RNA sequence: AUGAGUAGCGAAAGAGGGGUGAGAAUCCCCUCCACCGAAUGCCUAAGGUUUCCUGAGGAAGGCUCGUCCGCUCAGGGUUAGUCGGGACCUAAGCCGAGGCCGAAAGGCGUAGGCGAUGGACAACAGGUUGAUAUUCCUGUACCACCUCCUCACCAUUUGAGCAAUGGGGGGACGCAGGAGGAUAGGGUAAGCGCGGUAUUGGAUAUCCGCGUCCAAGCAGUUAGGCUGGGAAAUAGGCAAAUCCGUUUCCCAUAAGCCUGAGCUGUGAUGGCGAGCGAAAUAUAGUAGCGAAGUUCCUGAUUCCACACUGCCAAGAAAAGCCUCUAGCGAGGUGAGAGGUGCCCGUACCGCAAACCGACACAGGUAGGCGAGGAGAGAAUCCUAAGGUGAUCGAGAGAACUCUCGUUAAGGAACUCGGCAAAAUGACCCCGUAACUUCGGGAGAAGGGGUGCUCUGUUAGGGUGCAAGCCCGAGAGAGCCGCAGUGAAUAGGCCCAGGCGACUGUUUAGCAAAAACACAGGUCUCUGCGAAGCCGUAAGGCGAAGUAUAGGGGCUGACGCCUGCUGUCGGGUAAGUUCCGACCCGCACGAAAGGCGCAACGAUCUGGGCACUGUCUCAACGAGAG
RNA sequence: UCUACCCAUGUCCAGGGUGAAGUUCAGGUAACACUGAAUGGAGGCCCGAACCCACGCACGUUGAAAAGUGCGGGGAUGAGGU
């Protein structure tokens, strides 16, 4: 599902793109679209707080259901579309009553399949089951807080997690990163892996494409003079203060931990991967 | 060769106007200072 | 005061005859001549503020003069139910009842509002004054509201009306490409008015000018789209719903539905129209009179219309105006008469002497139209409609300075350096290397022909009964110049090396290069809902993101590899540039080398052909001082 | 109200081109090759006006101008101009 462009001209040379061979539509649902404006990385004070962010194409937000509350009433897949504000693809489900919602498309879904959310729902794929399933199985979209907040972990293209043991009111679950954590058994999740696993292998090609997505150039901290960045600013001498650039805000950033101590959340963690 | 002054009535009134100066306490201080001296044109 | 009656008087074509006056190179009239014409034309923003029209003026301002003026003094001049804004709607942002923080002053923010650069929305043709005109006048219209008094059909839950609070629609929306249809516009053949020429010749295939028309309200049309209709039943749409979704059947397979550029009649026995041209009106010219008013070719950068097809960067916002459902609760359709159906702007300049630059300043200033010939073209030259003669002049033709044109014989001998100037450049035909990442290099390099007449309304096509246009190939013949893209506009090529792909900064105004940054890629380290970041906090950015976000060092890309001072030769008659050998070292788990293919590279360094006033060595000529 | 970056909403870019691609249709090879046609023609492509820059030389330097003019030059569907 990846297409390679011919070396007709420099700039298009090496640019790989997707085939979008999953989207069966081209129009959104005028009932689930909502406005969304750009920000440029500026606070409520009007000052820049996040850099290398500004510009791009316009985009409309599609409201997705990360709570899978409708329990019992069946629904059918209608179309798989494209969402510009996420990495995965979305699916329009037509419930028996006639509600219409959007759900994160699970890997290997196809028009016609009838989904089912609930404690008595079957395993299959896309079925939202509360944390009371087998001690194994690829699971996605998990709720950390007691059910009601909505899925937060494992929600992007190709991501997948696994349920291990069950400790009383908690459930041992390995997270994508590689860490293991105890999740309140009261929580709910789905079944399957998020799709479009070819997203990790696409060459942007030219500066322009990056700008189209909303990324601004980045200047090496070393080249900027010591006023703006710790160490730097040379014209004809050997590196002036350089070889120890440090972060632009005067803080260490190499083999330096950040996870705050007294986390009050060190009781549910067990393994440590990317903290 | 653009010069530094480009006239516009809306911007002038929105920035230097009376109704704008009467919003903060510093603008009211400016108005009081102008009144004390005796200027004919208060604000703009 | 001195410099000193010195420098300057701010891009441009005028000449004569009248006039007026105390006074005229500079003001009015006439006739010839010259300049712009994808503007120096017209209409109209921002901004200006009376600069606009008429009668007087000659103190100051106009780089001179002045009888003149954007100057001075007196009077005048701007008309809206339909054009633009408000008694309509929302974006970014701003304000913010209660509320949350904070020594005070204050910071932030919910309900709710304000805010066009966008969305909704009813009128067209002609005439007129010294100054306004979709506004005044004459004709034909449309829109919302009322019943003063009416009129005709048609009256109470026997439901008229009813919207939200529901739902549809809008507002519905991106970029690029190419068909088709139709018009704005541009040029022929009938026709109507004039003329028959004193320089040779023309009553004629002779010459000049003209050849139409609104909105509305009638009818019928290219095209387009539908997702096709019909019947039942509903765990949804805060209550409700016949409305919208959903499901099950039935028939389709042509019906039905909704949008449309344009055309034909009627507005129109109307009004416009070449030219005749009254009095005297103040002799203008108006009053006034008024012919024909068709067919044929070529047409869009405009309309159908983001309608159709493709692409990923996924695309528009938002709300109201509109329809339709029910919760609520009696008069509706068509004529006649109305309200006059309110407020703000309306003069004049807006590529300029009325705006921004201290100036009547060689600079700057959103948008809509924008003809002909030759032409691919909004290029170039000459011209239409229209506008202009740009505010110091006479005469002489010295040195010198600036901007231009030629030049004997030699050509780079000049110079830090071919800096500068010269040469090439338009079409159509033939041909086109090493080296490559296979796309390129490539308009590589290099050769040949164009003018005018007759076969000739050529073959064909399109164009269209035909006629009238073309693309009109392709041929033959034959004439004549020194010259055939006869003027103006339009690549100089070729060998060897370093550095870095398109882009940005320039160090706005002494550096645009290998300067320098950026960049697609590579690698490392932190964050499981956050790490970071901004704030005293409250509040936010990250983000309506969930291994995606931070931070660091790298960096064309792509490869491979891979981590991640000799001295000599060979060139010039007389050599840095490049060599292959000398290296001196290697530093390099990354880091080097060896990888120019391309660049659209205003890059740096060597060498060839053509060409030349760069020079041996200067000489004439044109314009400004 | 100059200038740097960002947010919402509008608008501008005469003409021409060897000719790229993917794609499709046919001959063709088991299919890749190779031919034609369409595809027009996407692209930080090419030549070139309006428009935007500011590389060389000359003049100006008590300037027409407190940063200009003349002749050449670069980009010109986009990391565009306004």
């Amino acid at each position: 599902a990846i297409k390679k462009y011919k070396p007709t001209s420099n700039g298009r040379r090496g640019m790989t793109t997707s085939d979008f061979a999953e989207i069966t539509t081209d129009k959104p649902e005028k009932s689930l679209l909502a406005p969304l404006h750009k920000k440029g990385g500026r606070n409520n004070q009007g000052k820049l707080t996040v850099r290398h962010q500004g510009g791009g194409h316009k985009r409309q937000y599609r409201v997705i259901d990360f709570k899978r509350d409708k329990d019992g009433i069946p629904g059918r897949v209608a179309t798989v579309e494209y969402d510009p504000n996420r990495s995965a693809n979305i699916a329009l489900i037509n419930y028996a009553d006639g509600e219409k919602r959007y759900i994160l498309a699970p890997k290997g879904i196809q028009v016609g399949t009838e989904i089912m959310s609930g404690p008595e729902a079957d395993i299959k794929v896309g079925n939202a089951l509360p944390l009371i399933n087998i001690p194994v199985g690829t699971v996605v979209h998990n709720i950390e807080l007691k059910p009601g907040k909505g899925g937060q972990l494992v929600r992007s293209a190709g991501t997948s997690a696994q349920v291990l043991g069950k400790e009383g009111k908690y459930v041992l679950v390995r997270l994508n990163s590689g860490e293991v954590r105890m999740i309140l058994s009261a929580c709910r999740a789905s079944i399957g892996q998020v799709g479009n696993e070819q997203h990790e292998l696409i060459n942007i090609g030219k500066a322009g494409r990056s700008r189209w997505k909303g990324i601004r150039p980045t200047v090496r901290g070393s080249v900027m003079n010591p006023n703006d960045h710790p160490h730097g600013g040379g014209e004809g001498r050997a590196p002036i203060g350089r070889k120890s650039p440090m972060s632009p805000w005067g803080k260490p950033t190499l083999g330096f931990k950040t996870r705050k101590k007294k986390n009050k959340s060190d009781k549910f963690i067990v393994r440590r991967r990317k903290n | 060769m653009k010069r530094t002054f480009q006239p516009n009535n809306r911007k002038r009134s929105k920035v230097h106007g009376f109704r704008s100066r009467m919003s903060s306490k510093n603008g009211r201080l400016v108005l009081a200072r102008r009144r004390r001296k005796g200027r004919k044109v208060l604000s703009a």
